[PDB]
Order: C-alpha cells, then structure tokens, then sequence
C-alpha cells in the first residue's frame, strides 16, 4: 500500500508533466 | 471554388457548354481546330463539381478537366 | 482524506468537468472569425 | 466559421460543417498545409515525435502506478496461479448494488489485468508496490524530458 | 375557397400561408409568449423562459430519476432538484457561447439604418448584413437574456421542488 | 394450427412476399413521377399540392422517424444497460417500469365479448387471440389467448419506427423523383441513374431508384 | 451470400475497372482477350447485384433457420 | 394575390428560397412569353406563365438555368437570368454577352485554357511545397 | 455509412433546414456553418471507422469472455 | 337578422322578438360570438353526456355514469385544470378578438384566407351554426331531464320514462 505523501507527490510531478506538454502543444501552434 | 481547365485537344463540339448546368463554360474563337472555336471556363466561381461536362466530352482522354478544390456556398449546390 | 476517496474526487471531476470546459473551448475556437 | 484550420485557407473559407470534419482529418497532413516548407516539415515531425514518445511513457507510467496503488502485485506474487491480477479499481456511478458486488475484488470493484503486465514486471524483478512506484515516477520524469 | 395560399403573397419563399402558420390562434399564441411579448426586456423574456422551464424540468428528473421513490422522499427531490439545476447550467452554458460566437451588436434596429443610410465601406457583417432586429441579437441582449434564463431557472426549479413537497405531502 | 411449420413458413412467406410488393409499388410510382407525369396536366391538383410541399412531409416524417426510433430502440437499450448493471427495478419491464398497451388489450376485450353482446348471433368469438378458452387438437395447441404485456409494446413501436423509416426512404424517393434543391432537373437525369457527380460536396444515390435500393434494405429490416 | 453482397455495397466500380484493366493485360498478353470488352459491372447495377445479395443471404439464412428450428420442435 | 403582376401564377411551395436569398445572394431570372404555358417549377410543382412579360426569383443559379433550359422547349430564348446581392446589387449572368454560351461570339477570351493535352502535366513531386 | 452513399443524405438535411428556418422559437437560434452531409471520402472514413472499431470490441469481449467462462 | 350567416330554410332571419332590429353592429358580434360559443360548448356536452353515460375508462372505471353525479366526483384538482385550461384558451381568444379584420366567431382567422366568401363556406359555417344550436336544446333537455327524473340520457330511454 503507497501512502498518501507518495501518490500526492506524484500527482504533483504529473501536473509538472501537463505544463511541460502544453508548451510543447502551444510551440506547436495553434 | 473549383478549378477547370481546357487543353487543346479541344475540338469544339459544344457538348461541354450545352451541359453545363450553371454557365461555368462558353465557347471562343480559336484556330486549332476544324470548328475553329474552344471551350473556355470563365466562370469557375459557379462550378458545382457534378462533372457533367466531361462526361459529354468525346476526345480521347478529356479536354476538359475538373479539378475539385475549396468549397463554397455556390460550389456545394446550398440552397439554403 | 484516505487514498479510497480519490476516484470519488477525481472520476466526476474529470470525466464531467473535463469534457464541459473541454467542448466549450473547442467550440470557441471553431466558431471564431478574423 | 474561421481560423480553426488554421493550416489550411481553403478549409477556413468553407461555410459549411465540412470545414470542421476536415479541419480534425487533415491536421497531421503537414505536407498540405498552407505556407509550408520542407525544413518546418521535419522540425514540426521531430516535435511531434518527442510529443508522442512523451504520450507512451505517459501511458506506461499510469499503468504501472495503477498497478502500485489498486493492484493486487503483492499478493500476486506469492501465489501467481490461484491469484487473478488487478488491472486498476472501477467508480461508476451507474453500479447497482449487483453490479458492485460482482466487480467486487478485495476492497473495491476492479478489473482484471489481461495485458500481463504482473507477469512482465514479475520477470524483470519487481516484488513490491513499491518498485512500481518508482518506475511510475521514472517514467513521469522521462515524459517531461521528452516533452 | 382556399385556405392555403402563397407567404405574403411571394410564391417564390420556400414557405406557405396555411390554417396553422397563419392563423389568428397561432398569431395570438406566439405574441403571448415570452419569446416574442411585447414590452419585454431581453431580461425578462429570459427570466420567464427559465422559470417555466426548470418547472417543468424537474419533473422528470425527480419522477424517473436514479433515486425514485413510490412515496415521498426529499433524498429524491433533493436529486431532480440538483439534476434540474445542473441541466439549467449546462444549457445557461450553452446560450452564453451561442450568443459569443452569434453576434458583434450592443444596440440593433439601429445600425441597420446607419449603414443603409452613411454608407457601410467597412469589413462588413458587423455594420452591414445583421440579420434580425430584435433587442435579442445583439451581444448585450443575449447576454441578459443568459442571465434571466439562467436566475428564472433555478427559481423556478426551487418553486416547483416546494410545489412538488406540498403536494406530495398534504394531499 | 396444429402444423406449426406450415403456419410459421405460412406467415413468413406472405409477409415477405408483402413487403417486396410494397417496396415495388413505391418504385413503380417514382417511375411514374419521373416519366409519365405530365405538370400540365395536374394544375393544383392532388399531386402537385403534395410536391409544392413535399419539404414538409418529408421533415415532419424524418422528426417522427428520429421520435420513434430514440423511443423504441432507447428503451431496448435502457433495459439492456440497466440489466448489464445489476439494476433490475430500472427496466421498462412488467416487473420494473411498465408500458401497458392498454389500448390494444381494450380492443382484445372488446372482441371477446362481441358474441352476444355486439355480434349476437355469434356462437364464439372470431379468434381465440383476443381471449376465451385454449383449443387443443391431439394435445397440441391450436389457438390460445396471446396476451400483451409490456414487451409487446416495444416490439409494436419497433415495427411502427421501421415501417415509418421505410415510408421515409420511399416517400423521399416518389417525391424527389423530379427536382430538387440540389438538382433542379432531376427528372432529365432519369429514375434509374448512378448521380449526377462528385460535385455539390458528392450528389451519390440522389436518383428515386436509390431510393427503392434504400427502401428495400429497410423493408428487410422491418420484415 | 450476405457477406458476398457487401463486396458489392461497399465498393467502387473505379477499383474493378482497373482491376479488370491487369487481366485484360494478361489476357492480351496470351492473345485471349475477348473481343466483347470486359467492363465492371455500372454502378446501378452493382447496387443492384449488393440488394439482391443481400436480401437472398438475409432472408435464406433466416429461412433456414425457421424451418430447422420449426421442424425440430 | 400576388406581389407584382410580372410574377408566374404560382400557388407558392414549401421549396423556395430561405434565409440564405435574403442575406447572401438571390437569383431572378426574367423572359417574356407569348402564351400562359403551364410550366414545371424547378422548386415545387406547376406554374402558369403570363402572356408577357415573366420574373421569378431563386435561390440557386442552376435553379433558374434550369428553368431557362425548361423554357426553350416552349421556343422561348430571351430569357436572361441575374444574381442580386443582400442589397438591389443586379448582375446579369446568364447572356453574359448577349449571345448563349454554346454560340462562339466575337470578343471572349479563351479562360482555363492549356496549350497541351493531359499527358503534358507536370509531376506532381515537382510541385511540392509551393 | 458504407450502404447508404451521400446525395441521400443531402436532401434530407435540406429538409431538416427548411424545417428549422420555419419553426417558431427555434428561429432564434441558427447555425453558423451550415450543416450539409459528410463527404465521399469522409462518410467511406466514418464507415470504415466505425466497421472497424465494432469489429475490434466486438472480437475482444468475445474472446476474453469466452477464455475466462469456458476456462474458469 | 341581417346579411349574417345563420340563415336555413325553415325560419329565414330567424328574429321573432326583434332583438337585432335595434343593436347595432357591436351587439349583433355580441350576439354572434355567445351563440358560437353556446353551440360549440353544447356540441361537446351533448357528446360528452352520451359517451359519459356508455364508456368512462378514466379514474379507474368509478366516476358513476350519470351525469350531474360525476360532477361531484371529480377530485375537484382536476376541476381546477380544467377550469385554468378553458380560461387560458379564453385569454387566448380574448387576445385574437384585437386582431385587425377580426370576425365574431373566427378564431381560426379565416378572413386572411376567405375573402369573397362562397356559398360553400357559407353554408358550412351555417350548419356549424345549426349544429351547436340543436347542441345547445339537446343539453338543456338533458339536463333538466336528469334533474327532474334522476336518470341519464341512454338510461332513461332503455326503461322507457318518456
Ligand atoms: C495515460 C495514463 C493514464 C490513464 C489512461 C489513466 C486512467 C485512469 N485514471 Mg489515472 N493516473 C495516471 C495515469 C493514467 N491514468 C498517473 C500517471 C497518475 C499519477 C498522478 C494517475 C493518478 C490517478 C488517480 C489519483 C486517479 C486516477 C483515476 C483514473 C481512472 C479515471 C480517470 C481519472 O480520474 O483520471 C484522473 C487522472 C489524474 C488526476 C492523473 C493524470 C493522468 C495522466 C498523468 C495524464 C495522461 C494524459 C494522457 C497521456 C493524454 C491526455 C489526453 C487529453 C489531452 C485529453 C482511469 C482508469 C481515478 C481512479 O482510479 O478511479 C477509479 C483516480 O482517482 N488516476
Ligand atoms: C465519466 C463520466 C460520467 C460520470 C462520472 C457520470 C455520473 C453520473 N451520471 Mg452519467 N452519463 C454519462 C457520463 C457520466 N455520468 C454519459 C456519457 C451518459 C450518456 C451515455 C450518461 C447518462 C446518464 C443518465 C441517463 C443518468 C446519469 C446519471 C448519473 C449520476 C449517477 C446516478 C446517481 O446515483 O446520482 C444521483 C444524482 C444526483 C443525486 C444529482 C446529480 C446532479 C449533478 C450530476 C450534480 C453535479 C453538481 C455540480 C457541481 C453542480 C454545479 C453547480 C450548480 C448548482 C450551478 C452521476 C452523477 C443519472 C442521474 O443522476 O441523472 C441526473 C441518470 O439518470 N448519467
Ligand atoms: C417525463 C415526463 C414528465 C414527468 C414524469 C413529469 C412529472 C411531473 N410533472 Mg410535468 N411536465 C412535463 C413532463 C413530465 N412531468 C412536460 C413535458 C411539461 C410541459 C408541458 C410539463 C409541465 C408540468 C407542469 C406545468 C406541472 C408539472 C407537474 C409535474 C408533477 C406532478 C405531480 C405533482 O406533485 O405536481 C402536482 C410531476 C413531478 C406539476 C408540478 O410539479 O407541480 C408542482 C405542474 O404544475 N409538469
Ligand atoms: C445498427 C445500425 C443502424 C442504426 C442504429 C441506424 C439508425 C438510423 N437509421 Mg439507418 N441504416 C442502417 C443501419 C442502422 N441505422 C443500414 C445498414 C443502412 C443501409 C441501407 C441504413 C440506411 C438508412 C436510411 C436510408 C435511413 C436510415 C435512417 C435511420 C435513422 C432513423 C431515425 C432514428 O431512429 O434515429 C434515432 C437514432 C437511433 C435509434 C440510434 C440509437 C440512438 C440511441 C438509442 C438514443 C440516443 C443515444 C444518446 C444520444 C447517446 C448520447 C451519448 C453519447 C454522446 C456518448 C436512425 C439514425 C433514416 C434517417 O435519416 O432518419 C430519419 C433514413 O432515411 N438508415
Ligand atoms: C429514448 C430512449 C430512452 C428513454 C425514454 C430513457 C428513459 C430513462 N432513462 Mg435511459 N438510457 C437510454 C435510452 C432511454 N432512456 C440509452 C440508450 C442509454 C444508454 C446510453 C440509457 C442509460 C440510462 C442510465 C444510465 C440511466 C437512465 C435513466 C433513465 C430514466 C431517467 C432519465 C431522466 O433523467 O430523464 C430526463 C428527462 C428529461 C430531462 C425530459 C425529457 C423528456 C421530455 C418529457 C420530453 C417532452 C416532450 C413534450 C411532450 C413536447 C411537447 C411540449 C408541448 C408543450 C408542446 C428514464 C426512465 C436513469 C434511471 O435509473 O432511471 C430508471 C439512469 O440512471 N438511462
Ligand atoms: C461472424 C459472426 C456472424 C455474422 C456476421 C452473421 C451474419 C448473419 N446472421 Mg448469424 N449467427 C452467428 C454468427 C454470425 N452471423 C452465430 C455464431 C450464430 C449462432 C448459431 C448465428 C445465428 C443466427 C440466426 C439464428 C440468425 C442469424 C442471422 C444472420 C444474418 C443477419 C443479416 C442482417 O442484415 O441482419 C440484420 C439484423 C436484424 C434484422 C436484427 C438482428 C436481430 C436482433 C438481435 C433482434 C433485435 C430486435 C429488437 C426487437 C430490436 C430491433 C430494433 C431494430 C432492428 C429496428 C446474417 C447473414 C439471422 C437472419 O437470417 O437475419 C436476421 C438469423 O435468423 N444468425
Ligand atoms: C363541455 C365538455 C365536457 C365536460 C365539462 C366534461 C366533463 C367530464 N368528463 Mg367528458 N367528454 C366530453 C366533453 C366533456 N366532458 C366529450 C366531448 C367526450 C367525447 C370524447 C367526453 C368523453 C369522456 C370520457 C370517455 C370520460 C369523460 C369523463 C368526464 C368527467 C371527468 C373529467 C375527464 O376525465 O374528462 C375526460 C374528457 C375527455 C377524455 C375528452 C375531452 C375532450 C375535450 C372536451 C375536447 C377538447 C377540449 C379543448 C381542450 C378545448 C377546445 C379547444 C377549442 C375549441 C377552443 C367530467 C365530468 C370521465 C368520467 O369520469 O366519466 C364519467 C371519462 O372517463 N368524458
Ligand atoms: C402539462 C401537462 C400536465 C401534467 C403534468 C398534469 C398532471 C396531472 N394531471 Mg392534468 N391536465 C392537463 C395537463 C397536465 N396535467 C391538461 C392540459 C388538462 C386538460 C384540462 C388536464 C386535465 C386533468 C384532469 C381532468 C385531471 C388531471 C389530473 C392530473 C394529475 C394526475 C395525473 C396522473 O397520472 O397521476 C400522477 C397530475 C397532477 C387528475 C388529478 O389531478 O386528479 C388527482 C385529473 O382528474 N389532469
Ligand atoms: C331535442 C329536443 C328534445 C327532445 C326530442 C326531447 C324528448 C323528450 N323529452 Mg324533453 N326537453 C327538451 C328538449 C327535448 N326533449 C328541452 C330543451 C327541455 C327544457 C325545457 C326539455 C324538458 C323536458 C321535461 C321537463 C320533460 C321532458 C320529457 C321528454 C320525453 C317525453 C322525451 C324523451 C319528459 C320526460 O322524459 O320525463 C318524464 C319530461 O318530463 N323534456
Ligand atoms: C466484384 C465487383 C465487380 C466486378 C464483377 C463482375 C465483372 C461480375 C462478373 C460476373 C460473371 C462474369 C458472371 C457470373 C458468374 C457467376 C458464377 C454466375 C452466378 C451464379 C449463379 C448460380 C446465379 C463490379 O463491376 C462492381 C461494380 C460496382 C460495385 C461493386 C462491384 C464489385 O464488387
Ligand atoms: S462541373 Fe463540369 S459541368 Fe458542372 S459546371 Fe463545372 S464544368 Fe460545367
Ligand atoms: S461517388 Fe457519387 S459521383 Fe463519384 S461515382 Fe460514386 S456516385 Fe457517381
């Protein structure tokens, strides 16, 4: 069983992830 | 709109013109040919597409090609 | 808040939220002008 | 009735909803798109590439942290003929209490894993839910980099 | 007689002056409707819509719902009121984006003239063209109109829940 | 009675035979609007007041075909999807939500009790499906009651939905046999023709003998 | 048959022509070319050819089905 | 009954124009006939033409050439057929030059015309990127 | 989407405009692009998309479902 | 009593007391729109009487056949919707009487289409007109028979209490 701080921190890293790709979305172009 | 072209293979039959169902294709003078006249399109902005004048075209591969492209209000037969 | 009440937390979250804000931005976008 | 494709004027002029079934089946055609140029092509290509292999490492570290958190790996482990692998647990609000109770695996209702995962994993040296984290959060990691 | 005849006398409308598109009952019907009373801010017309509309909204939702109940439960109303209420949103939603994309307009009946009259050289569609001069297409006026739709039909969602709990309850 | 091969194949054949022959008679009619009628000749008459608003039929037939489908196949799959969810009280079954076509069961009682009452001098009712006693020859059934429950509902809206899309097709095809608003001048093209062309975003099908090719399809559905 | 009825549905006379055109190569190329010339079936009557197809396949496979089923019990 | 007294007898059909031949662009087309022929509308069903002059209005250009065509088996020819924008815009359309398209007429130039059969169409993997 | 070819699909969606264009308190509301029916290639697309995707889902509830009842 | 419509055979202008003689134009639409309405409301009682006392499949059967006695059974919320629903179809008539060329008893507008009226369109509005006023005499004798002897319509003639 991962504990709350482990799926927390990961959530965080994935939301880290999400800027990453919309910039990769935006430099794409609209 | 639509995009038609006329080569020279053209021999003025007028079957081209007279089945054009919008006035997209008239015939002018020409001295290539017998008839001495060619098919020309220039009113494209009214071609539908439907293809009905190489359908009643006789030379042997076309002298009138349709090449279909943007679409428009007038191109896409809307009546509304 | 226990690690169980995160699919009660997210599942409406995203698959009810996500696809509003989701079409409305969509729709803003293809009905645009210039 | 504008700009959304954005790569195409000829699209973006039509009035009708063609432009719009279009504009989504004609996006990923570079070589078609309005002003374009080979040296773009390949940039916007290799763009794309990296966005893509980001989507994958994506893909395989939300099964492996699913696997982690409502898995049964662990149990898995001691007894990989009797025990069925967990894929990720079910939230549906539609569930009756039959549907509930039927889905129903250890303490949530789950789907069973059919992409043999537990076994692949098993194989390479993974005992612990928390090895699968660690990959999970490699893997995350990894998918910034591309991106 | 004949009581089918031409729209206005113009046989070229794809439309026909029939006992029901014309008569004086549809005539008098539709100018008592909010859509189309006279005197009525684009606010108001909204409002009632609204109001009349998560009325008869709730119904459903609380007769058919997931949580029905063959008595009287308010765990049921509470449902087909918050379904209600949620349907009202995602309609005020839609609205708002319709009216966002629609119009470029803050004050019709009027810009019509000015470009008919001071001539409209311009990008068009905005000064030109405008179909409809109702105080309902312009930009401000669907944007009330939202608005009363949206307040008309929570209000009206509650006063029915409230209608539905008497009725349930003393009779 | 008692053959229930014969009755089955019975059944099956004239009713197949049936729709072909309608599907055939709505094809013979398009044939008729595209060659043998004359404008002229029916001024304000019946035929030309229905194709002056031919558009109306046809939109008001498609929104009852759209109302009957939804209703009629949406509750098969409500129940459908409320049974795969454990959820046996939310079917529109006898049991759960229930659909009675109590105007088909009034029609039942009313038969069953004409003999003596509104056919009086009739000894028995004209079928044994509409209700009375089960007539068994050599212990097999020949005729009982056949009651209608809420599964008879659905079936006899599936059939009213299909034999109104299959109405749609055909109508659409008779009275767009001539003209339209994509083609004015379909009626030079022909009933039997392939399209007019890939233009007006593709004019595929539009003839009236693609129409009784689509009609046909449903027929075979509703049959 | 009801499957063989849906080469016809969902196809084009287009691709048999041309199909039709290799064949006719081949055929020329053993001098066994007919001089009837070989055409894919209109697009009418391919349409034709899919209905009646399918509506044999369709309805034989549910007479066969009827009467073993009747027959039986 | 109706609007001008120039307008065809027609009892009017739900397949007339809508709202787009009010804000885009309408069609009218316009012929004089010497006889009330009993004519087929290319939208709805029968009309009765006028002992002279003769205006109907479209949505489309190929309804009204339509119509136009239906009009020469009444050995009728003047007709000429204009396209009206939002506002009083006419353009005559049909007899562009007076003379029909199928006749050669001096004064037209050849428009779409290539001075080569199909077989001298350049590659297409020439033409990329332009 | 692959039996029934477009032009069917045209004059129907003709209809369904006219229908909208003359209908009280929906007038109010109109499209923006006008609607018109998918294209050759976009409807063999969307059938072949949907052939496909019914195939796939169909094929893999078969054959797990069957594995897993007929196997334990 | 004028060039109204209205006018059979048997009694032409149809006036014995002289109460058009004097109105004017305004009393004489008065009149002609209470008429119709008598009539068309007598019609539908006449008819509602009659498939009443033989066939009440509503309110689960009950609902006793005589008439003037389901009268007092209906749970009396139905009677209010009924009510509401009749005011509102008179509030919506109210509201067609201002509209330009109104006719006293047209509430379909048929003066858009009709004008020059036939003999047809005359002769039919005079048999709706005869119809409602043979209505309006059935119903009261209904109803009085009812209120004097206590028996329906069918259930009076079956015994034979004539
Ligand atoms: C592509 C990988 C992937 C996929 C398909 C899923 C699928 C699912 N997750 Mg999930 N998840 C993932 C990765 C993934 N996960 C990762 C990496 C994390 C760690 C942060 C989580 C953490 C997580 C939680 C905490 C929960 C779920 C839940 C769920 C389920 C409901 C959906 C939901 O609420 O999402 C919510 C997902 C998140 C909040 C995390 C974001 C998911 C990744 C990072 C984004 C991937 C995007 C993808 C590549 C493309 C996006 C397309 C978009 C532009 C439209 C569903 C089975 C719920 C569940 O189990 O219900 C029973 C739930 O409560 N997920
Ligand atoms: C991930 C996707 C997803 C999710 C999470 C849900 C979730 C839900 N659906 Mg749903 N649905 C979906 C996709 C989804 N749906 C799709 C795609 C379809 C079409 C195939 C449907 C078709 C469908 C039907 C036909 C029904 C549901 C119902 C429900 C509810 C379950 C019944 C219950 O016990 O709640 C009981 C519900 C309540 C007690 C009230 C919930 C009302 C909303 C959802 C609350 C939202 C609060 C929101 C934040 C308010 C915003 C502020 C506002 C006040 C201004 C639940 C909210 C049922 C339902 O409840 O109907 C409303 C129902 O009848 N769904
Ligand atoms: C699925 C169809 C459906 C269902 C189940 C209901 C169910 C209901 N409607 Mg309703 N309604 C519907 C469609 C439906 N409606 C439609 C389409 C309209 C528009 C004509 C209305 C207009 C309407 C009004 C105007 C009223 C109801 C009322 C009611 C309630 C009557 C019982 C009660 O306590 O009030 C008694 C009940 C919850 C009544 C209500 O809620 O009163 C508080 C009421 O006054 N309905
Ligand atoms: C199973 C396959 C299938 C289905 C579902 C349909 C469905 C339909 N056909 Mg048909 N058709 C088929 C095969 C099928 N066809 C084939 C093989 C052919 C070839 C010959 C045709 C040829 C054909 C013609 C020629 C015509 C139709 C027409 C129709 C429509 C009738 C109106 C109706 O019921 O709409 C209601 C829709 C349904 C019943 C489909 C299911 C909808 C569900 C049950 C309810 C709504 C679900 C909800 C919205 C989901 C939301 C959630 C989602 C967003 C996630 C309907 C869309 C007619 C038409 O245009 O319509 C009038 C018509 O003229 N069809
Ligand atoms: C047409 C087909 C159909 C119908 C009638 C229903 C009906 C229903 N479904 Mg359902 N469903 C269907 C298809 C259908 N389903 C399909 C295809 C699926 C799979 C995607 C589902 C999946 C599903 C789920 C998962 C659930 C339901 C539920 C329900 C119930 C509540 C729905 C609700 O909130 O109503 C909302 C209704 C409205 C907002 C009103 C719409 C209807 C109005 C009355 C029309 C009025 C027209 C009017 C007369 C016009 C004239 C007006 C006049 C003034 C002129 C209800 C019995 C829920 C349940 O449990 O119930 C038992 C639930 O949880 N459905
Ligand atoms: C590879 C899989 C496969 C495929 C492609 C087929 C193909 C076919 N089978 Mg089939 N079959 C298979 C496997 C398969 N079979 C297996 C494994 C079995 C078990 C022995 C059967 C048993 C079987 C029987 C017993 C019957 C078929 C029939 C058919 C034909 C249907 C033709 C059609 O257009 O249907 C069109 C589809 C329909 C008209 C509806 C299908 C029936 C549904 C389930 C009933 C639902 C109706 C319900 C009231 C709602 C309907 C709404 C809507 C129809 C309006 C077709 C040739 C039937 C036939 O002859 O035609 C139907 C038939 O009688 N097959
Ligand atoms: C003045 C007219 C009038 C009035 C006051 C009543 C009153 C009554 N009828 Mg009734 N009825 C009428 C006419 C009328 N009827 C007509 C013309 C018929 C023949 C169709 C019937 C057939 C009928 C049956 C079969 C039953 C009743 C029953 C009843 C009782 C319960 C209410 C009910 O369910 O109504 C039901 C009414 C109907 C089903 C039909 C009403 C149709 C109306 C009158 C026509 C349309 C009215 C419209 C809204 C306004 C006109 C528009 C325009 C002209 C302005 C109640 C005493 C029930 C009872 O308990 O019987 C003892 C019962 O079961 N009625
Ligand atoms: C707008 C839609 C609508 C709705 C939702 C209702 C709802 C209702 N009506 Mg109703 N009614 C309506 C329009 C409507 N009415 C109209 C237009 C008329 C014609 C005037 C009537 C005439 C009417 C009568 C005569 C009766 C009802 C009754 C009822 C109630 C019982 C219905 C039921 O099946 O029990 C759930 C219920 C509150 C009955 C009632 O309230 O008795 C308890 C009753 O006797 N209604
Ligand atoms: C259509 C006209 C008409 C017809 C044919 C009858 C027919 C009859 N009436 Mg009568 N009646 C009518 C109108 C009519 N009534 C009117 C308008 C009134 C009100 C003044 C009455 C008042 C009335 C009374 C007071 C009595 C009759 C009685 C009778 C019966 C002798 C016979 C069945 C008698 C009857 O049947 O009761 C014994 C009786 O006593 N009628
Ligand atoms: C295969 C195919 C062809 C080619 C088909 C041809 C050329 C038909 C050839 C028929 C042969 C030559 C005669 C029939 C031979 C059979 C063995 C006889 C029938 C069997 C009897 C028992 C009836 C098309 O022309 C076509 C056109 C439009 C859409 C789809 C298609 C299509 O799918
Ligand atoms: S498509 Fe061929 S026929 Fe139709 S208009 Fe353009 S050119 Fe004339
Ligand atoms: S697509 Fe339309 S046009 Fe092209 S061939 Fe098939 S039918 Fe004729």
């Amino acid at each position: 069983m991962i504990y709350d701080s482990q799926v927390y921190i990961a959530l965080v890293i994935a939301v880290v992830a999400s800027v990453l790709a919309i910039r990769l979305g935006a430099t794409l172009y609209n | 709109s639509h995009t038609v072209k006329i080569y020279d293979t053209c021999i003025g039959c007028t079957q081209c013109v007279r089945a054009c169902p919008t006035d997209v294709l008239e015939m002018v003078p020409w001295d290539g040919c017998k008839a001495g006249q060619i098919a020309s399109a220039p009113r494209t902005e009214d071609c539908v597409g439907c293809k009905r004048c190489e359908t009643a075209c006789p030379t042997d591969f076309l002298s009138v090609r349709v090449y279909l492209g943007g679409e428009t209000t007038r191109s896409l037969g809307l009546a509304y | 808040m226990s690690l169980d009440l995160l699919p009660s937390f997210f599942v409406p979250l995203v698959g009810l939220v996500l696809p509003l804000f989701s079409i409305i931005g969509l729709f803003l976008y293809i009905e645009k002008e210039n | 009735v504008y700009k959304f494709p954005k790569f195409s004027k000829a699209l973006a002029e039509d009035p009708s909803t063609r432009r719009i079934w279009y504009g989504i089946a004609t996006a990923h055609d570079f070589e078609s798109h309005d002003a374009m140029t080979e040296s773009k092509l390949y940039q916007k290509i290799f763009a794309s590439h990296f966005g893509h292999i980001a989507i994958i490492f994506l893909w395989t570290a939300g099964n492996l942290f699913h696997v982690a958190w409502q898995g049964n790996f662990e149990a898995w482990i001691l007894n990989p003929l009797k025990v069925r692998p967990i894929a990720h647990a079910i939230w549906d609000p539609h569930f009756g209490q039959a549907a509930y109770k039927a889905f129903l695996k250890t303490s949530s209702p789950a789907n069973l894993a059919l992409s043999g995962v537990y076994e692949w994993w098993y194989t390479i040296g993974m005992r612990t839910n928390n090895d699968l984290y660690q990959g999970s959060f490699f893997l995350i990691l990894l998918s910034s980099l591309l991106l | 007689v004949s009581f089918i005849k031409p729209y206005r006398q113009d046989p070229f409308v794809g439309h026909l002056a029939t006992p029901i598109t014309t008569s004086a009952f549809t005539r008098a019907y539709l100018k008592v409707l909010p859509a189309y009373r006279p005197g009525l801010t684009p606010l108001s017309r909204g409002a009632e819509i609204g109001f009349t509309h998560g009325y008869f909204l709730i119904g459903p939702f609380y007769t058919y719902g997931p949580l029905r109940s063959v008595e009287f439960s308010l765990t049921s109303l509470a449902a087909g009121l918050l379904a209600a209420i949620t349907l009202l949103l995602i309609l005020t939603v839609g609205l708002s984006i319709y009216g966002q994309v629609t119009y470029d307009v803050y004050d019709n009946a009027l810009i019509v003239k000015l470009v008919r009259q001071m001539v409209g050289s311009e990008r068009t569609q905005d000064l030109p063209q405008i179909k409809g001069t109702s105080e309902l297409d312009t930009v401000l006026g669907w944007q009330k109109f939202s608005e009363g739709f949206f307040s008309g039909g929570l209000i009206g969602s509650i006063v029915a829940a409230v209608g539905i709990a008497l009725y349930s309850t003393y009779l | 009675a008692i053959d229930y091969p014969t009755q089955l194949s019975l059944f099956t054949h004239h009713v197949w035979i049936g729709g072909f022959c309608i599907v055939g008679g709505a094809a013979h009619g398009a044939i008729f609007f595209v060659r043998d009628y004359n404008a002229a000749n029916n001024y304000n008459n019946l035929i030309d007041r229905v194709i002056r608003h031919r558009d109306a039929i046809i939109s008001h037939l498609n929104w009852v075909c759209i109302f009957l489908g939804c209703h009629s196949f949406g509750l098969y799959v409500h129940n459908d999807t409320m049974r795969a969810l454990g959820r046996s009280q939310d079917l529109f079954s006898d049991n759960a939500i229930a659909l009675k076509p109590i105007f088909a069961q009034f029609i039942q009682n009313l038969h069953t009790l004409a003999p003596g009452s509104t056919a009086p001098n009739a000894l028995t009712t004209v079928s044994y499906a509409f209700g009375g006693d089960v007539i068994s020859v050599g212990s097999k059934i020949a005729m009982m009651p056949i009651s209608l429950g809420t599964a008879d509902f659905l079936v006899h809206h599936i059939h009213a939905f299909t034999i109104h899309v299959t109405v749609l097709i055909l109508l659409k095809g008779v009275l767009y046999s001539r003209n339209s608003r994509l083609i004015p001048d379909k009626a030079n093209l022909g009933f039997r023709f392939p399209c007019d062309g890939p233009g007006r975003g593709g004019t595929c099908q539009v003839s009236a003998w693609d129409h009784v090719f689509l009609g046909l399809f449903w027929m075979y559905n509703s049959i | 048959i009801w499957a063989f009825s849906l080469m016809f549905l969902f196809s084009g006379r287009g691709y048999w022509q041309e199909l039709i055109e290799s064949i006719v190569w081949a055929h020329n190329k053993l001098k066994v070319a007919p001089s009837i010339q070989p055409r894919a079936l209109s697009i009418t009557q391919g349409r034709a050819v899919g209905v009646a197809h399918y509506l044999l396949g369709g309805i034989g496979t549910t007479w066969a089905f009827f009467l073993a089923r009747i027959i039986s019990v | 009954k109706l609007k001008q007294s120039d307008f065809p007898k027609f009892e009017g059909s739900t397949g007339g124009w809508l709202s787009a031949a009010k804000n885009e662009e309408k069609y009218v087309i316009i012929w004089t006939s010497k006889d009330a022929s009993l004519f087929e509308m290319p939208t709805g069903g029968t009309a009765k033409m006028n002992a002279g002059n003769n205006v109907a209005y479209f949505a489309r250009k190929e309804q009204c050439l339509a119509l136009g065509s239906q009009l020469r088996g009444f050995k009728i020819t003047n007709y000429k057929i204009f396209r009206i924008y939002p506002p009083l815009d006419i353009t005559l359309l049909h007899p562009f030059d007076g003379v029909f398209p199928e006749k050669v007429n001096q004064g037209r130039s050849p428009v779409g015309k290539r001075d080569a059969s199909i077989g001298g169409n350049p590659n297409p993997a020439s033409l990329k990127f332009q | 989407f692959l039996i029934s070819w477009r032009g069917y699909w045209q004059e129907l969606i003709e209809t369904i405009v006219w229908a909208h264009e003359r209908t009280p308190l929906a007038n109010l509301v109109r499209w923006k692009d006008k609607p018109v029916a998918l294209s050759i290639v976009q409807a063999r697309l969307v059938g072949l998309a949907h052939f496909t995707i019914g195939y796939v889902l169909t094929y893999a509830a078969f054959v797990i479902a069957s594995t897993i009842g007929k196997l334990g | 009593l004028d060039g109204m419509i209205g006018s059979s055979a048997p009694f032409k202008n149809f006036d014995p007391l002289g109460f058009a003689a004097k109105a004017d134009q305004k009393t004489l639409n008065k009149y002609r729109e209470s008429e119709l309405k008598h009539g068309r409301v007598a019609m539908l009682a006449v008819l509602g009487w009659i498939v009443q006392e033989f066939w009440h499949p509503l309110y689960d059967g009950k609902l006793s056949s005589n008439p003037l006695k389901a009268l007092t059974e209906v749970p009396l919320i139905g009677w209010a919707q009924i009510f509401v629903a009749i005011n509102v179809i008179e509030y919506l008539q109210n509201k067609i009487k201002e509209l330009p060329g109104y006719r006293p008893g047209d509430y379909l507008g048929t003066w858009e289409w009709v004008e020059q009226s036939d003999e047809g369109w005359d002769s039919y509005q005079t048999k709706e007109l005869n119809n409602g006023r043979l209505a309006m005499v059935a119903i009261a004798g209904l109803i009085v028979q009812d209120l004097i002897t206590g028996q329906a319509a069918l259930e009076q003639i079956t015994a034979g209490n004539t």
